[PDB]
Formats: C-alpha cells, structure tokens, sequence
C-alpha cells in the first residue's frame, strides 16, 4: 500500500470529456496516454503515484485543456483536481483514485487497469 | 489580504488580490489554508456556483481573476444585490 512498486497497465482511450462520467460506476479510467508516461516507473508509494499521475494530466496537451487554469496548477504540483461542488462530500472535495480490486483482495496498487477516477460521492456510494 | 465581511468592503482590485492568494494556496502541499480562503470566497460572493467559478468557469467568460469578478458583478447586479466597493 504505502510500499514502493512499479506501475503497469495500458489504460483506456478517452474523449474531450474524460472526467464527465466520474461519478458513475467505476468512474473514469486511467487515460492510455497517461499510462504510457507512467508504465514501468518506480514509485515510493501510491501517494507518490497519485502525485505523478495528476502531474502527467496537467502535462498532457489533450487532457489539460479539459481543465481550468487553477485546476491545471493543482495537478502540476501533484494535487488532485477539485470536483464540482455538487460532487463533494465533507472535506473530500477533489477527485479520488479508486482501485477496482481492493489492495487486500488481489491487490494491484500500481495497476493502472485497476485504478479509476471517481468523485468523493461516487467513492462513498460504491463502497 | 484581510478577509472582509462583505463584498461591499472589497474594491474590485482587492478582490483580485484575494483571488491571487487563492491561486497561491491552490499550489500548496495541503488544502487547509486554501479551503478557508475558498469558503470565504463563497460566503462573500454568495454566487450559487460557489468555488466552481474558480475551478469550473463558464466558457462564455475568461478563465481569469477578471472573468471571475465580471461574472460575480453581473450575477449580483442582475439580482439587485450590493456590489463591489467603488473605493
């Protein structure tokens, strides 16, 4: 969980509305273009992965354009973008990374094909 | 950037200053201070979209401090609410 590891997976192609369906079922998948930048890279912890993940989003010319300037600034420094106010939940006001298969069951900490992006509300509902 | 009690105590320029402080805290390692500034932003503007004006700006206006001030001014004016201090 908080232990190092290599990221893997292919991810999926996405449109100009990547996070549109993020409070859906399993949310939005890791963009294929993002998985290529992260694949086979060693991370200290999942937190380190998440930080790099969002940085890559801000760096991807196609995805960054789907976010406002302030959103892009956050992600650049490794912070998850803020969700629309309607999708928040308490102090959880930003998109969260979800593991389809929990770390305990089958695990898959850095398996980008087991990671998706969901809103705080969706994460609570799926749980 | 003293947090005023009302948008009426804020000149437009002062509100812009508050927005740049928010942009500064928006790139910090934590959101503790940021969330306080955002809450204040929501309270004073009283805009129904709250912080979405910052993170999810309408494409019919500039995504910048000026665009945010403009949308706030137009919404408050259209609703007969007191606006920014002329100073």
């Amino acid at each position: 969980r908080n232990k190092p590891g290599k990221a893997t997976g292919k991810g999926k192609p996405v449109n100009n509305k990547w996070l549109n369906n993020a409070g859906k079922d399993l949310g939005s998948p890791v963009p294929d273009r993002i998985a290529n930048k992260l694949r086979d890279k060693e991370f200290k912890s999942f937190d380190d992965f998440r930080k790099k993940f969002w940085e890559e989003v801000s760096k991807d010319p196609e995805l960054s354009k789907q976010f406002s300037r302030t959103q892009n600034d956050r992600m650049k420094v490794g912070r998850a973008p803020q969700t629309r106010t309607q999708d928040v939940s308490g102090k959880r006001q930003s998109f969260e990374l979800h593991h389809e298969k929990p770390i305990s069951q089958n695990g898959g900490v850095y398996d980008m094909d087991n990671i998706s992006v969901v809103t705080p509300k969706r994460h609570i509902d799926i749980h | 950037m003293e947090l005023k009690n009302s948008i009426s105590d804020y000149t437009e320029a002062e509100f812009v200053q508050l927005l740049k402080e928010i942009e500064k805290e928006n790139v910090a390692a934590t959101d503790d201070v940021l969330y306080v500034l955002l809450e204040h932003f929501v309270k004073i503007t009283e805009h129904p979209d709250g912080q979405d004006l910052i993170y999810y700006p309408s494409d019919n206006r500039d995504d910048s401090p000026e665009g945010i001030v403009k949308e706030i001014k137009e919404w408050r004016a259209a609703n007969g609410k007191p606006g920014f201090k002329q100073g």
